[PDB]
RNA sequence: CCCGCGGUGCAUUAGCUAGUUGGUGAGGUAACGGCUCACCAAGGCCACGAUGCAUAGCCGACCUGAGAGGGUGAUCGGCCA
RNA sequence: CCCUGACGGUAUCUAACCAGAAAGCCACGGCUAACUACGUGCCAGCAGCCGCGGUAAUACGUAGGUGGCAAGCGUUGUCCGGAUUUAUUGGGCGUAAAGCGAGCGCAGGCGGUUUCUUAAGUCUGAUGUGAAAGCCCCCGGCUCAACCGGGGAGGGUCAUUGG
């Protein structure tokens, strides 16, 4: 649902580009921003947006970026296990670590896993690297995470019988 | 090699400190050189982390080779994390508890006090400044020659004595009494940043 | 020939010696059939460790020790237990 | 005679030489990088006091020191007959 | 020709799944039936009825869905194969998305889940996960 | 490919090749040339001097040599710096570096080591060009 | 001294063997044995890679990698020549 | 009881005197931390890959400043990683590289349901062995550390025998 956009939310900049269309005569300029959203607490969110200069532009999408944000559930610290996220030539797998280890992620991939306060996690790239899909991807991969409260009660379980 | 030079850059530079909150950053808290006060833009993720380290590396003035081989043994551990471990281990060695004491103002001083053998821990003579102090030693002043003049003003001056530090003032023995901890210890740079920072070294 | 001897086992000036059951063909520091305890040269009153369960029967199967080897073998009362079993049954 | 020797099983092969058989014994083995099983064979010649077994039998044989250039195996026992 | 009937009846689970209708039919089999149960044990699946006429099927199962008709398994796969088998030993059994799945393996006492294996320390054949 | 075709026919890689395959080399006395010891560097005489011009976009005039090696076997080695004093028949000594301004060089010799001399009016980075501290 | 299993490239290298494979006896050796003799027979090995050509002492170990792996066999110990 | 040191008057310990004898190498356009002057003018030169140099060059050469390491600092060569770029773990074949022009078939690879049996694969227990030194875990000695010593684990696709 829709995660109101109500809190105190540190946002980043993860990608600019000089982005030209050609008309009659010579060239045309935008910018195209990529912009992450959160509070280091468990709700991210992305967006973009183009101007024609750069501070209209980052504005532009965090406007965007605060219309869209996730739950990413998480079990101290660490995410609950093990996920691979895919969308469009971007796969990227997601592992829960050790207490205090740190995050071992690459740009993209880490903006998005600190401004949702994650601590501990081991990542890696086996795709493209363009920075919208692995950002997309992430949060494609967030999205599979399952708490461990929702499985025991979706079957007719208790917790402490499936761990 | 240890370090020479004027000292106050190395804290303008940081942006820290380090020498006791007495102020070198005082007048011009900008960096050193032509470019100090016209300051430019961003500083990456890469100047981050490798300024938090240096920051940590010249608190306690030692060489690369050394913090790196202090680093990779407080990873051993696996009781607690491994950035307040390492910061610990960090604060072990006999120039700090010669510091901490409060024998010696600075570090540089601290340093001298120990390499031209003037302590002692249990009674014998220890020289080198990076020994390890473990819980519970008494760290003396060679009570052959412990009346020197400068020594003895800074037993006075009593600027900063910590919550794990014990002493007494007549026969100048102390000890650590245990283990600090983070909010004990600069809760201000980090330990996290340090960590990231080697692992891709 | 079997021997009961020792092999160096220090660093430049700080020797230490293992006390060893060798064919006495062999080098000094090279192969052996087991090792029979220690010796420590340095340590005012000498160290020694040593099993003397094995000395024992190494000793009644013809071995010998050097001359180094006997006289820390009989500070330690080894060579009077061979005495007494050999020569009284 | 405490200690003891080795025994096959295997299917007579050749039987033209003079008190001298070839026996194959069978085995499945796996491959050492990727994981599937296949089978090797090696063969194996064995003494015959008089010629009797004949192909397709299903033979025990024992190992005995050198009795030939090849030939270290004896006969033990034929367990099932061919036809 | 079909090869793998194991494979066949984890595929109807599936595809049957993701279309999200309750019901599915397969001829039946001692280790089908045997890993019906298992799925039945756990949480999986609603209900499953044997009918058996003149060749050796069928098996009935009902599948279940959640209270905003969300699916209570999400996928399913088969690991060993006739063409490559998995073997494993009593300290190599698997532990499937952090024990929020199971394994199925067959040992010699049973077919039993993988709690049940690494409970009385033995292994074998592994069948399938199921998350 | 199914894993009984990978147990027929297993799987190759590709092989790898120096860039300054005539620094592996061996000796042309006795009987023939042995490929065993990679060095760091080979020494030989240089069979001729002078200029050369460069590739597109660039324009110069570029300096070199040509040399013959321990090895017997010849290739051309650019000279860097600002002003040398090689001639015919010196003999110099070469290290590993491609040049790209044009082919068929893939050396450079290095300054202040034998017959060579260090250029003398370096002040900055004087460990390469081989120039002495000057009191100044 | 004999045996099981294990570690390299080439199929733009498919046929290799005539004391060769087995039997009888004789000699010979610490010792079994084509080990060597005389006679009798026509066998032996190979696509699960024989034969040939090229390269190489083998191992405990050492470097690197999350692991599975990949690259080396210098100081020190063992076996070989 | 008595008798023997090449190293060697070596390590070490005590007294006096003096800040006096003891800092260099690389880089600073983006990757990648650290910028301004002057000289020169597609020249002289630089480059690991992008690429710089034709009058105001943070990319060439000097000076001032700054960054990284430090009794060392850079360069070349060789190997593993990054490289899922030979993919068992762990990739693909409509148009990007890639379905033989099609069938028939020996050897091989893989095979429907079920009752009893066997124990080759598979799983499991006990015993033997996998030297010493190494890596690793605990403990101890050199003023600390490198280093040295004591006790352990680990490492087999291994053998024998019982389920």
């Amino acid at each position: 649902y829709i995660d109101p956009k109500h809190l105190e939310l540190e946002d980043r900049v993860v990608a600019i580009n000089r982005v030209t269309k050609v008309v009659k005569g010579g060239r045309r300029l935008r910018f195209a921003a990529l912009v992450v959203v959160g509070d280091k607490n468990g709700h991210v969110g992305f967006g973009t947006g183009k101007a024609q200069e750069v501070p209209e532009a980052i504005r532009k999408a965090i406007e965007d970026a605060k219309k869209n944000l996730v739950e990413v559930p998480m079990v101290g610290s660490t995410i609950p296990h093990e996920v691979i996220g895919v969308f469009g030539g971007g796969r990227i797998l997601m592992k829960p670590a050790v207490e205090g280890s740190g995050v071992a992620a690459g740009g993209p991939v880490r903006a998005v896993l600190e401004l949702a306060g994650v601590a501990d996690i081991t990542s890696k790239s086996l795709g493209s690297n363009t920075p919208i899909n692995v950002v997309r991807a992430t949060v494609e991969g967030l999205k599979q995470l399952k708490r461990a409260e929702e499985v025991a009660a979706l079957r007719g379980k208790s917790v402490e019988e499936i761990i | 090699s240890r370090y020479t030079g004027p000292s106050w850059k190395v804290s303008r530079r940081l942006g820290i400190s380090l020498s006791g909150t007495g102020k070198e950053l005082a007048r011009r808290p900008y960096k050193p050189g032509q470019h100090g006060p016209n300051s430019r833009g961003k500083v990456s993720e890469y100047g981050m982390q490798l300024t938090e380290k240096q920051k940590l590396r010249h608190m306690y003035g030692m060489n690369e080779r050394q913090f790196r081989t202090l680093f990779i043994k407080a990873s051993k551990i696996k009781e607690g994390k491994h950035g307040v471990n390492f910061m610990v281990l960090l604060e072990q060695r006999l120039d700090n508890v010669v510091y901490r004491l409060g024998l010696a103002t600075t570090r540089r001083q601290a340093r001298q006090l120990v390499n031209h053998g003037h302590i002692t821990v249990d009674g014998k003579r220890v020289d080198i400044p990076s020994y390890h102090v473990e819980v519970g030693q008494v760290i003396g002043v060679r009570e052959k020659s412990q009346n020197i003049s400068t020594i003895k003003e800074a037993v006075e001056a009593t600027v900063g004595r910590p919550a794990f530090v014990s002493f007494d003032t007549e026969k100048l023995e102390g000890s650590f009494t245990r283990l600090p901890e983070r909010d004990e210890l600069y809760p201000e740079i980090d330990e996290a940043l340090v960590v990231e920072y080697y692992n891709q070294k | 020939a079997v021997k009961i001897r020792l092999k160096r086992m220090g660093s430049k000036k700080s020797p230490f010696y293992r006390i060893v059951v060798a064919d006495s063909r062999s080098p000094r520091d090279g192969r052996f059939i087991e090792t029979v305890g220690t010796y420590n040269p340095l340590k005012d009153p000498a160290e020694v460790v040593l099993k003397e369960d094995l000395v024992l029967d190494w000793l009644s199967k013809g071995a010998q020790p050097s001359d180094t080897v006997r006289n820390i073998l009989s500070k330690e009362g080894v060579m009077k237990k061979h005495h007494e079993a050999k020569n009284v049954k | 005679e405490r200690n003891q020797r080795k025994v096959y099983q295997g299917r007579v092969v050749s039987d033209k030489m003079d008190k001298t058989i070839t026996v194959v014994v069978e085995t499945k083995k796996n491959h050492p990088i990727y994981g599937k099983r296949m089978k090797y064979s090696k063969k194996y010649k064995a003494h015959d006091e008089n010629n009797t077994a004949k192909v397709g039998d299903i033979v025990k044989i024992m190992e005995t020191r050198p009795l030939s250039a090849t030939k270290r195996f004896r006969l033990l026992e034929v367990v099932e007959e061919a036809v | 020709v079909m090869t793998d009937p194991i494979a066949d009846f984890l595929t109807r689970i599936r595809n049957a799944n993701m279309v999200k209708h309750e019901t599915l039919e397969v001829p039946a089999s001692k280790i089908k039936r045997d890993i019906a149960e298992i799925l039945k044990r756990e949480g999986f699946i609603r209900d499953v009825e044997y009918i058996e006429d003149d060749k050796q099927g069928v098996i009935r199962v009902f599948l279940k869905y959640g209270k905003n008709e969300e699916r209570v398994i999400t996928n399913l796969k088969r690991i060993s194969k006739p063409g490559l088998r998995a073997y494993v030993k009593a300290d190599e059994v698997p532990k499937v998305l952090n024990g929020l799945g199971i394994a199925i393996i067959s040992t010699s006492e049973g077919v039993i889940t993988d709690k049940e294996a690494r409970a009385k320390n033995i292994g074998g054949e592994v069948i399938a996960y199921v998350w | 490919p199914t894993i009984n075709q990978l147990v027929r026919k297993p799987r190759k890689s590709k092989v790898e090749k120096s860039d300054s395959p005539a620094l592996n080399k061996g000796y042309n006395s006795f009987k023939k040339t042995q490929t065993n010891v990679n060095s760091p560097q080979k020494r030989g005489v240089c069979t001729r001097v002078g200029t050369m011009t460069p590739k597109k976009p660039n324009s110069a005039l570029r300096k070199y040599a040509r040399v013959r090696l321990s090895n017997l076997i010849e290739v051309t080695a650019y000279i860097p710096g600002i002003g040398h004093n090689l001639q015919e028949h010196s003999v110099v000594l070469l290290r590993g570096g491609r040049v790209k301004d044009l082919p068929g060089v893939r050396y450079h010799i290095v300054r202040g080591a034998l017959d060579t001399a260090g250029v003398n009016d370096r002040k900055q980075s004087r460990s390469k060009y081989g120039t002495k501290r000057p009191k100044a």
